[PDB]
């Protein structure tokens, strides 16, 4: 950043950190606090995390894996990690398990910069879209097991149709994958993203089967393998 | 039904006759010969009855507190 370039930081373990920390402040004598955690797991935070930011002559972004504890936000190392993320990706192991693998809730990922006058009105549009398509075949989840599919108004069970799609669109195969999947992964535009979704649901691709939709770059490839289908 | 004084029509709900009803009749029998499912038309119960079933489930409530049963 001193030489004036973009540079990104990727810290594998913001958990590993604060606890590594933890057994120096243990053997060094330090009194316990919040759970055993070093009295001044907030400042050793403090300074790594606050050094991380876009000076004058350049910048440098982080993207850091924070680790949960028996999945409670409320342990300290998770928590002080929250007040310094300018955004939040929450991975699911469900939603991997199911076979979506960018296996991220849409629902409960968030970014401080996620307004329309940050990211233009287009993205907060189909965002928000997304967001609440998603969230109405959640809703309509329950009727369908209940009293099933046909009794969905023909407007609702096109919402589940179309809100299935999404759900597929917004899984792809990243690059590094490959030697898992053998597919070739394939790196997506912000604009040909919100091209997809915004279309996806307006909706043009309703003649389309699901699974054009799973795995793909921007619709144009979806279509496509919609002809092979 | 005309009478002394008074005069009722006692309708049919539906177009009744015996082509008709043998029809409901068959349906009936069939419906009664393989068990299938039917939705009612309650979503006020449908949904409220399916978060209840979620919100009850995996509670190990009864076992937390000391209880006798």
């Amino acid at each position: 950043r001193d030489e004036g370039r973009d540079v990104l930081l990727f810290v594998d373990n913001i958990y590993r950190y604060t606890l590594a920390g933890t057994e120096v402040s243990a053997l060094l004598g330090r009194m316990p606090s919040a759970v055993g955690y070093q009295p001044t797991l907030a400042e050793e935070m403090g300074v790594l995390q606050e050094r991380i930011t876009s000076t004058k002559t350049g910048s440098i972004t982080s993207v850091q894996a924070v680790y949960v504890p028996a999945d409670d936000l409320t342990d300290p190392s998770p928590a002080t990690t929250f007040a310094h993320l300018d955004a939040t990706v929450v991975l699911s192991r469900q939603i991997a398990s199911l076979g979506i693998y960018p296996a991220v809730d849409p629902l409960d990922s968030t970014s401080r910069q996620l307004d329309p006058l940050v990211v233009g009105q287009e993205h907060y549009d189909t965002a928000r879209g997304v967001q609440s398509i998603l969230q109405r075949y959640q809703e309509l989840k329950d009727i369908i097991a209940i009293l099933g599919m046909d009794e969905l108004s023909e407007e609702d069970k096109l919402v589940v149709a179309r809100a299935r799609k999404i759900q597929r669109f917004l899984s792809q195969p990243f690059f590094v994958a490959e030697v898992f999947t053998g597919s070739p992964g394939k790196y997506v535009s912000l604009k040909d993203t919100i091209r997809g979704f915004k279309g996806i649901m307006e909706g043009e691709y309703d003649h389309l089967p699901e699974q054009a939709f799973y795995m793909v770059g921007s619709i144009e490839e979806a279509v496509e393998k919609a002809k092979k289908l | 039904e005309v009478q002394p004084g008074n005069v009722t029509v006692l309708a049919d709900t539906a177009i009744r006759g015996q082509d008709l009803d043998e029809a409901r009749a068959m349906e009936a029998k069939r419906k009664a010969e393989e068990h299938i499912s039917s939705s009612h038309g309650d979503v006020d119960y449908a949904q409220a009855s399916a978060e209840l079933a979620k919100a009850i489930a995996q509670l190990r409530v009864i076992e937390l507190t000391k209880k006798a049963m």
